[PDB]
């Protein structure tokens, strides 16, 4: 699929996705939700190849409820994104492998910190307070170098989100048919309806 | 006695005891006779019945157009054996475009039995085999035992009372060896020599089954209301 | 065919004891001395050949061995198993450290590789437990001279001195008395042939005593110069005419 | 009772299928020796054909391993001949693997090592056999080697086995401790198995014609048997001397 | 004691009673013979009528290996013919690889170490057969017999089954009389002779005979089977023996 | 066949016991004693060596007390060969454990891990069991100190405090005793101390007859440290407590 | 590999193998499963030998399969953590496959099998335990409880007991619960189930351990404190 | 000890013999073959009230044409239906039809041998198939662990067999209806069971061309057991 | 390279009637632009009242009736002599060519 950004606010993680998938030249869906949740304190949006994405994002789903249901216990953050980052690694080396970017979006609830990480498809890991999959960085990174600040609330992040849609909309090509948001902070996972 | 707990091992006077009492399972099923002549070869079965509501179970099985045989002992393991025939019969068929000899089924059959005698863990098979089939040298009849042992042979009979039968065809040997081009003189035989290792019981419909196979007949297997001509 | 014996042939008795293990060490105990002594610059290993006919060459059957350029071995118990144990207590120091780290393995690291190997033939399916103990001496730069003894279980433990086999519990009194943390090797070589004159019944000479020494390196047995840092094996197997020349100061 | 019929340890730290592969050894009745000379080995063995049937050319317990190696067997034929038939394929595949001819105590010990498994692995039998090799090393020289069913194996001065094992032991261990010598001192094989057969029928006490012997002969790059006809002038040197 | 329950262990004597056991089996069967002659060799054997229901010349026993090779067996049938079956599959690796027809001694050796084989281990039985075989190749002719233990030797004259006793003993007269030799004409009725003297001892039922032969000469050194009227003299010479 | 041969070490006694495990147990009786306590501020394992000899060289000498990660640590009571084998794969389950989530194995799952491949020896396989019992002290950050066992039957118990090996009823009732849950580690080092020296079955309790290791928070800072006690270092803590 | 059947047929018919896993059951502590009008409680006895243990950590009699189903069991504590072990992968490898989580009785289908499985496969031996599983289907609010046993056979329960005493407390049961009338809220329930509880355990302090399951994944395990007050009430109305 | 799969000097296997004890201590079941439809009726046997009967699942469908009931070691039987059902659909899969009775019966049979030293014993579980095709009709089959598998007009399986096949020998004729074979097969189940006979601890159901395969419900058996009592009574 | 496919040419037609039904097919054989054969017969009858043509690639062509001939005999073997239905045929035949779905028969069926 298309365009997926994250942003890592003071108290929560943001993550938009685009909705729109296409099969030839034709737009089958205008309301793709292209995300999964690993556990209720962590959100996984995927991009990539057809068919590939959301395999590979449901078989990730379904290791971490095995893991919570094992231990009854939610791994932190960075342990999840460690054993994905493992998952993309070992398959970047196989006959077919799985050609899937992934973000995913967290709150530590020991550390009391969101947390989001940056995932492509060869298992490259990073640490980002936002970030994004490919071209759309080339549009929006400018934006969010000059208004980021680590201490912004919620809203201030949603604003910042807004303007880099606006931009995105206004230069690519591609007709992505809007986003889907989702919040992750203490409380846990919930979408913003309106945007 | 300490020697027939598996099928590897020989007792001190050089016996085999599975495979002896594999031998023992043919002798408490029910007869079955075969014999031939020149230019037809003829299968008879007393088929037996579990109560009056169960029905006969069968004896005699098609191997393929040409070949097949009866059984008596386990029947599992007769179909396991018959159906290694069906794949022998239709190998030589689709590989060679040739119609399997009945003296070469014998031959398969024997090496099949004998793997399972010398082996551990396995068993031997646990029934006894008349073949029946016309090739290019003619009609034949084999026997086979599940020690591996195959015979050809003019007529014979396996099952229980069976030593009856086999008496009555030694006597009858030179009279229905030439009844040539005559199917139902050569069945007459057949049920006539079965006849011999009755008690109690008697022939009716449901009960025999016969099949034959000659120079322009292929292998067919008659039950029912089809025998009702031979009672 | 196949090997169909796929349990194990030691099992746990009633009693808890490991039959198998217990009979190997009683074929041990029926084996011929042998023992190590640790001294401050250096560790000797020695036993008897007991040579099975005065027709027989007795050089040509090796009880002592060479494993690394720094590690030497002894057993007492049963020959053939003491010489397959080599065999492949020599690979595994090259295919599990060698060709990973471009060096040899440490003593203690070269006798828990080897003790692995014993411990499963004691539980793998379809095998008995080797018939030996094994004496280990060996040097390495960070963990200086050792000693280590290696029974049928593949259980192993370190030592200052001990002895296996015939006579080892007089072998070990003997020892007792006469070890302590400042001796030179010769006065442990001379000990070590003390305690064995006392084992051996008949013939007590350079060629009837097999006898070996982890010291200082030998860069005359290396083979090659032009390399600083190869300074050569510090194993050596004493000679029959060097054993008799400290048989005279005996 | 089942620690006497598989390979495992009885109370005494015994192997008892070993111990009766042992008494296999002597189940053909047969005595065999060996000796070293300067340039050579040598090795002889009775022949025995009971049978008038028989074939007697068909009849031997000597085997050319390799063109370098020579192999006397003593225990049962079939055993002699699986044992003969690995050794034969190992000593091939040591030359194509490692280029140079296998030597005599390394193949030895190799046996001797699959002997060892046998007591081990409790699926394998012992061989009832105990093979001796023969050689004319490129290194060591004259060589004599021995493997038995314990997996056991040494070099040789001089060896004899069989029923009658001891008193040509004996024998031959009195001659070295007169010429203080680890070999015949003689130049030619000739005098070498004569020597040998000398030897055995003063230790056994025992005449022999041509047809009671069977005798190989190791030189520097060939192993050969010789032939009766060969025997009998080794027989007659020894008559008129 | 429990020694002979099991293959492959070796009893206090340094014995194999399971093999001892196969060899009880062997002695069972019916009675096959061999005759080494000038430029080949004579297989015969001895075949029960059981019944008037055999059918005559059908149930061959002897079989060909390869096209130069010939093997009899007494004991256990089905045995034998596993045997010949991996006799088969090693001739024709033999020529597949070396293009040669495999040599007899050679043969002899295959069959051999197979037999011995099932002597090494308790998860198998021991052949419940011997086997006398043969036949002609580049060094001239060889005769073979071959044991359950897998021991085997070459011979002069071979015997094996219920009549072995007798027949060894006719055997041993023919290599005393000829020293030079016995032609294969010859062999082949001697061979009827030995087989109808060493049926004394199945006397109860009466049988059949068989014989083949390999000869350079005769066969062009390939195996053949007796028939016809080289069959039928060879019968009356044997019946004219006896009486 | 080889049926004959075959002992069954995975099968049920008509009262519902698996036989190889029970002998299993028998024999660690035999083993010398291990001793684990748990206190609010660190771990406590001490452990007894078997007949010494005056000649076996004790500073570079290990029977008792193994170390599978930074975190954990464990005490043996059984065949010291066939804990080694258990050790090693326990070292490895712990690294592709840090190597695949990026943290420290928590100790439960270590002990869990350990416990199934003990299990399977008793279900499956026709192998006689590990003639072993573990004592598990560890930390992690989400129960903090914990203590564990696990025996030849793969089942295993958290504790407070506890023994394996020999006497371990004997050793049982005394720890219970002196006991409490506001224990901390200095106190619980001269517990286990003074309990090994009443329950042993030699004549007095001595530095080269026993193996000492603690698991404390008293390292500098939020972070945890292992000390394996060194063979002066026993010779003083028995000194110290008032023992010998 | 080890192939060696090990449960076999005995000449009266019997799978000995079979039937003395269930003599370990028979020794395992005692479990019990009472079902109400809109719950499901499982109760489980702790041998009071053992003290001086952590209890923060032992490990629990009840697990969770998934966030809608339960499994308690009586036997071989190993044996237990396998089959819980391959009844959560398969209840996540469902929720893969199908979309949609189990229902407590495909869940107990699948773990009767594998019990079964190990009955009738080469070179192992019989799980020596028993399992009472309980839950929820999705969106449905009537209760289910199953239970297991070594042999594979699984069935329905009203309510039911396993382990030892089993026979005590089943007993209890029988003539208590009523079928027409079952525990219509949750004290009710758990009452019942703490009773049957106490005519077997000895002593009502920390032997009991309860776990409450409610529809719509909302499973709770109270506390000693909780499971004290109803021992101190249940006694207070038996004197009298 | 010795082999799972050796003879007994009788000539028979005995493991297989042994099985067919375990089959005599399960609970009864019964089939009825006739004109009009198979019926097939069992004990369901629980053993304590608290057991939710209906759980009790001792008839199973294979196909929509073929039903079966089982006796013995139940446990067993999962594997084997599981087997059936996938040979009856696959044969439709690859031949775009019903599969024959007898053929759906032998490839079940074809399993029971399948064991050595490959499962590890005979099932310890017999089967009533019952169901219809175009070629034979309404049909019967009893196959055991044996691999070996009889037609029958009328068969009973489990603890009360020998006493109710007696009865079965007197009661069946060639022109039996359905509702005359539900009476009967209540009938007999009521004679030899130990409990009384109820709605409860007893299930019917039958096999028709019409409507294929269906179990009974429980208000539906209670009317036929009523019936049973009253006609009965009658006389 | 070599290539595994060939064409044989050749033209098959196949007519339904109410109470009856045809098969036909030209006798043919070809490479390129040589004749192998004037008469080499491409329509057979396989029995059960069922005849059969694959035209195009002839190797593959005599494959495929060869099998069903064979599934005809086991269909006979394993249900009792009974009669394979057209339809029955036809499903069968589909499971036999789709089998070589990465290694076509190069044959255009009918039946
Ligand atoms: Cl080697
Ligand atoms: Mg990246
Ligand atoms: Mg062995």
């Amino acid at each position: 699929m298309d365009i997926i950004l994250g942003i890592r606010v003071q108290d929560s993680v943001i993550l938009a996705s685009s909705k729109a998938v296409t099969r030839g030249i034709s737009v089958l869906k205008d309301s793709d939700d292209k995300t999964r949740q690993l556990s209720p304190h962590t959100l996984m949006s995927f991009a990539g190849e057809a068919g590939d994405t959301v395999q590979f994002a449901e078989y990730i789903q379904a290791n971490i409820q095995l893991y919570s249901i094992r231990e009854d216990y939610e791994l932190s953050p960075q342990a999840v994104s460690s054993f994905v980052r493992q998952e993309l690694a070992k398959s970047i080396r196989s006959r077919r492998p799985y050609q899937v970017n992934v973000l995913i979006g967290g709150y530590d609830k020991k550390k009391n910190k969101p947390e989001l990480y940056q995932i492509d498809y060869l298992g490259t890991k990073v640490e980002l307070p936002y970030g994004a999959h490919g071209y759309s960085g080339f549009y929006t990174f400018s934006l969010l170098d000059h208004h980021y600040r680590p201490d912004m609330t919620t809203e201030e992040g949603l604003d910042l989100l807004k303007l880099c849609v606006q931009e995105l909309e206004k230069r690519m090509p591609m007709d992505f048919k809007g986003v889907i948001v989702k919040i992750v902070d203490k409380d846990g996972i919930r979408q913003v309806d309106d945007f | 006695n300490n020697y027939d707990g598996d099928t590897v091992t020989f007792s001190p006077t050089g016996r085999l005891f599975q495979v002896e009492y594999a031998l023992e399972a043919i002798k408490q099923g029910s007869v079955t006779v075969g014999l031939r002549s020149n230019t037809h070869a003829v299968l008879v079965a007393l088929k037996r019945n579990a109560d009056e509501l169960s029905s006969y179970q069968k004896k005699i099985i098609k191997c393929d157009e040409h070949m097949g045989l009866s059984l008596a002992g386990l029947a599992p393991d007769a179909r396991v054996l018959s159906n290694y025939l069906r794949q022998q019969c239709n190998y030589s068929s689709l590989v060679f475009n040739r119609k399997l000899a009945v003296e070469r089924a014998g031959h398969l059959l024997c090496d099949k039995a004998q793997k399972n005698t010398q082996s551990y863990g396995g068993r031997p098979y646990g029934v006894g085999l008349l073949i029946i089939g016309y090739d290019k040298s003619g009609a034949h009849l084999l026997e086979f035992q599940p020690s591996g042992n195959v015979t050809e042979l003019y007529g014979t009979a396996i099952g229980a009372r069976s030593q009856g039968a086999k008496t009555y065809l030694e006597r009858t040997l030179d009279t229905f060896i030439k009844i040539d081009g005559n199917p139902d003189e050569l069945i007459k035989a057949g049920v006539e020599a079965i006849s011999q290792s009755l008690r109690d019981e008697s022939l009716t419909v449901d009960n025999l089954s016969i099949a034959i196979v000659g120079k322009d007949t292929p292998f067919t297997i008659y039950d029912g209301e089809a025998v009702a001509k031979y009672i | 065919m196949t090997d169909r014996y796929s349990f194990s042939l030691t099992t746990f008795s009633p009693s808890g004891k490991l039959g198998q293990i217990d009979y190997a060490l009683t074929a041990v105990k029926q084996g011929v001395t042998s023992l190590g002594i640790k001294a401050t610059n250096g560790v000797v290993i020695a036993t008897e050949k007991k040579s099975s006919s005065p027709l027989a060459m007795s050089e040509t059957l090796s009880k002592v061995s060479l494993l690394t350029p720094d590690i030497g071995a002894v057993y007492s118990g049963m020959g053939p198993d003491y010489r397959v144990l080599v065999d492949k207590s020599r690979k595994v120091a090259h295919t599990s450290y060698k060709r990973i780290y471009g060096e040899y393995p440490p003593t203690k690291l070269l006798v828990s590789e080897v003790a692995k190997i014993m411990q499963e033939a004691t539980q793998s399916g379809g095998v008995r437990p080797f018939g030996v103990s094994l004496l280990i001496a060996g040097h390495d730069e960070f963990n200086g001279f050792s000693l280590y003894q290696v029974d049928p279980s593949g259980s192993y433990f370190p030592w200052k001195a001990t002895a296996i086999g015939k006579g080892s519990v007089a072998a070990k009194t003997f020892l007792e008395k006469r070890w302590n943390d400042e001796l030179e090797l010769e006065d442990a070589i001379h000990i070590a042939l003390l305690t064995l004159k006392e084992s051996v019944e008949g013939e007590f000479n350079g060629d009837t005593i097999e006898l070996a020494i982890i010291g200082d390196e030998n860069p005359d047995l290396l083979g090659y110069t032009g390399i600083p840092t190869d300074k050569g094996p510090r194993f050596r197997k004493l000679t029959s005419q060097e054993i008799n020349d400290r048989l005279e100061a005996l | 009772g089942y620690d006497r019929h598989i390979t495992i340890f009885s109370p005494e730290g015994r192997l008892y299928q070993v111990e009766y592969a042992f008494k296999a050894t002597n189940q053909t009745n047969i005595n065999s020796l060996a000796v070293r000379g300067k340039d050579c080995t040598v090795v002889i063995s009775q022949k025995k054909v009971p049978d008038k049937l028989l074939d007697p050319t068909t009849v031997s317990y000597i085997f050319c391993i390799s063109r370098t190696i020579g192999m006397v067997v003593n225990g049962p034929i079939p055993d002699a001949r699986n044992a003969a038939l690995r050794a034969k394929a190992e000593a091939a595949e040591f030359r194509y693997k490692y280029g140079y001819d296998m030597p005599c105590d390394v193949l030895a010990k190799r046996m001797a090592n699959l002997s060892q498994i046998y007591t081990q692995r409790a699926y394998m039998r012992p061989l009832g056999v105990i093979l001796t090799f023969v050689s004319v090393d490129e290194e060591l020289g004259p060589s004599i080697y021995k493997t038995d069913p314990a997996g056991y194996y040494v070099g040789y001065k001089a060896t004899a086995t069989g029923p009658k094992q001891q008193e040509i032991t004996t024998n031959l261990e009195n001659h070295f401790k007169k010429s203080k010598i680890d070999h015949i001192n003689e130049e030619s094989w000739e005098k070498v198995v004569e020597f040998a057969i000398t030897h055995m029928i003063d230790a056994l006490g025992t005449e022999f014609s041509k047809n009671d012997l069977e005798v190989g002969v190791a030189t520097k790059d060939k192993f050969f048997t010789l032939s009766a006809e060969n025997i009998e002038e080794r027989l007659v040197a020894i008559a008129e001397q | 004691t429990g020694y002979d329950l099991s293959n492959s262990v070796f009893s206090p004597d340094g014995r194999n009673f399971q093999v001892e056991y196969a060899v009880k089996a062997v002695e069972n069967g019916t009675t096959s013979i061999g005759i080494k002659c000038n430029d080949g060799v004579v297989f015969a054997v001895e075949k029960l009528i059981t019944s008037k229901l055999l059918v005559p010349q059908k149930n061959v026993k002897i079989q060909v290996v390869d096209r130069h090779i010939g093997c009899v067996y007494s004991g256990l049938i089905p045995d034998g013919r596993h045997l010949v079956n991996r006799g088969r599959e090693e001739a024709a690796s033999f020529k597949k690889l070396y293009k040669t027809p495999i040599p007899i001694p050679a043969f002899a050796d295959r069959l051999g170490q197979y037999v011995q084989a099932h002597t090494l281990y308790n998860s198998v039985r021991p052949f419940g057969v011997s086997t006398i075989f043969g036949g002609v190749d580049k060094n001239g002719a060889h005769l073979y017999m071959l044991e359950p233990s897998g021991s085997y030797w070459g011979y002069k004259g071979a015997a094996t089954g219920k009549g072995r006793q007798s027949a060894k003993a006719e055997l041993e007269k023919l290599v005393d009389h000829h020293p030079e030799g016995l032609s294969a004409r010859e062999a082949v009725k001697q061979a009827a002779k030995i087989i109808y003297l060493a049926h004394e001892d199945n006397k109860e039922k009466d049988f059949e005979l068989e014989i083949s032969w390999c000869s350079l000469s005769e066969t062009n050194g390939l195996h053949k089977f007796v028939k016809g009227d080289l069959l039928q003299e060879a019968i009356d010479f044997a019946q004219k023996e006896i009486n | 066949g080889s049926r004959r041969y075959d002992s069954r070490t995975t099968i049920f006694s008509p009262e519902g016991r698996l036989y190889q495990v029970e002998y299993a147990l028998e024999s660690i009786s035999h083993a010398g004693t291990a001793i684990g306590i748990m206190a609010s501020d660190g771990i406590v394992l001490a452990a007894e060596r078997k007949v010494t000899s005056t000649l076996l060289e004790q500073d570079t000498s290990t029977e008792k007390l193994y170390k599978l990660n930074d975190k954990i640590a464990v005490a043996v009571a059984g065949l010291t060969a066939d804990a080694e084998i258990l050790i090693n794969t326990a070292r490895i389950h712990a690294q592709n454990y840090l190597k695949t989530y990026n943290e420290d194995i928590p100790v439960e799952i270590l002990v869990r891990r350990l416990s199934d491949i003990k299990q399977g020896y008793t279900q499956h396989g026709g192998l006689r069991p590990f003639g072993v019992s573990f004592i598990y002290a560890g930390y992690d950050d989400r129960y903090g100190y914990q203590l564990y066992t696990s025996n030849p039957s793969g089942n295993y118990t958290g504790w407070k405090a506890i023994s394996v090996g020999a006497n371990t009823s004997a050793a049982q009732t005394l720890l219970q005793m002196d006991y409490k849950d506001d224990m901390k580690v200095d106190d619980a080092i001269e517990l286990a101390l003074k309990t090994l020296s009443k329950t042993t079955d030699s004549s007095a309790l001595t530095y080269d007859r026993l193996e000492f290791a603690t698991i404390r928070k008293g390292a500098n800072d939020g972070e945890v440290y292992q000390k394996i006690f060194k063979p002066q270092e026993i010779k003083d803590i028995l000194v110290k407590t008032g023992i010998t | 590999g080890y192939d060696r059947a090990l449960s076999i047929f005995s000449p009266d018919g019997h799978i000995f193998q079979v039937e003395y896993a269930l003599e370990a059951v028979k020794r395992g502590t005692c479990a019990v499963g009472v079902k109400g009008k809109n719950c499901v409680v499982l109760g489980c006895e702790r041998r009071s030998t053992l003290k001086l243990q952590d209890t923060r950590i032992t490990p629990s009699k009840v697990s969770k399969i998934d966030s809608h189903v339960v499994l308690s069991f009586s036997g071989l504590n190993a044996d237990s953590r396998i089959l819980i072990e391959k009844a959560r992968v398969e209840a996540q490898s469902h929720r893969l496959t199908l979309e949609d989580p189990v229902t407590v009785e495909y869940l107990t289908r699948y773990v009767a099998g594998v019990q079964q499985r190990y009955t009738q496969s080469g070179g192992v031996r019989p799980f020596g335990v028993s399992t009472l599983i309980a839950g929820f289907d999705p969106r449905d609010d009537e209760p289910k409880l199953y239970q297991t046993e070594p042999s594979g056979i699984y069935s329905s329960w009203s309510a039911q007991t396993i382990g030892r005493n089993s026979k005590t407390v089943r007993e209890f049961l029988e003539k208590n619960y009523d079928r027409k009338e079952p525990p219509a809220t949750v004290e009710e329930c758990v009452k019942l189930t703490v009773r049957s509880l106490l005519e077997v355990v000895q002593t009502g302090a920390k032997n009991i351990e309860i776990t409450v399951v409610k529809p719509d994944s909302d499973i709770v395990a109270l506390s000693s404190e909780e499971i004290n007050q109803y021992v101190t009430q249940i006694e207070q109305e038996k004197q009298e | 000890d010795r082999g799972v799969s050796t003879f007994s000097p009788e000539g028979r296997l005995f493991q297989v013999e042994y099985s067919l004890e375990a089959i005599k201590l399960g609970s009864t079941a019964i089939g009825i073959a006739t004109k009009e439809g198979v019926v097939l009726g069992v004990e369901k046997r629980a053993t304590s009230p608290l057991l939710e009967s209906d759980s009790i699942e001792k008839i199973v469908e294979i196909d929509r044409h073929i039903g079966c009931a089982m006796s013995g070691l139940t446990a067993d039987a999962r594997s084997m239906i599981e087997h059936a059902r996938t040979a009856a659909v696959t044969h439709n899969l690859y031949y775009d039809e019903d599969i024959n009775v007898e053929s759906l019966t032998q490839s079940v049979c074809d399993l029971a041998l399948r064991f050595g030293e490959l499962m590890s014993r005979p099932f310890g579980v017999a089967l009533l198939i019952a169901g219809h095709d175009a070629d034979d009709g309404y049909q019967l089959f009893h196959a055991e662990p044996s691999g070996t598998f009889y037609r029958y007009n009328a068969k009973a399986i489990g603890s009360g067999s020998e006493g109710a096949q007696a009865e079965l020998l007197n009661e069946w004729h060639s022109s039996l209806t359905l509702k005359e074979a539900e009476l009967l097969v209540l009938k007999i189940l009521k004679q030899v069971m130990e409990e009384k006979l109820d709605e409860n601890n007893a299930q019917l159901s039958c096999i028709t061309k019409q409507d294929g395969f269906k179990i009974y419900d429980n208000e539906k058996t209670a009317e036929l057991i009523k019936e049973l009592k009253e006609k009965e009574a009658a006389e | 390279q070599f290539n595994p496919y060939g064409d044989n040419g050749g033209t098959i037609l196949g007519i339904a009637g109410e109470d009856f039904a045809v098969l036909a097919g030209d006798t043919r054989n070809i490479t390129d632009y040589s004749i192998n054969s004037r008469y080499e017969p491409k329509v057979f009858d396989c029995g059960d009242n069922i005849v059969m043509s694959a035209n195009g690639f002839a190797a593959d062509g005599d494959a495929l009736v060869k099998r069903f001939k064979n599934s005809v005999k086991w269909y006979h073997f394993d249900h009792n002599d009974k009669k394979l239905s057209i339809n029955s045929a036809a499903r069968n035949i589909q499971h036999l060519l789709y089998s070589r779905r990465f290694f076509p028969y190069y044959v255009y069926n009918i039946i």
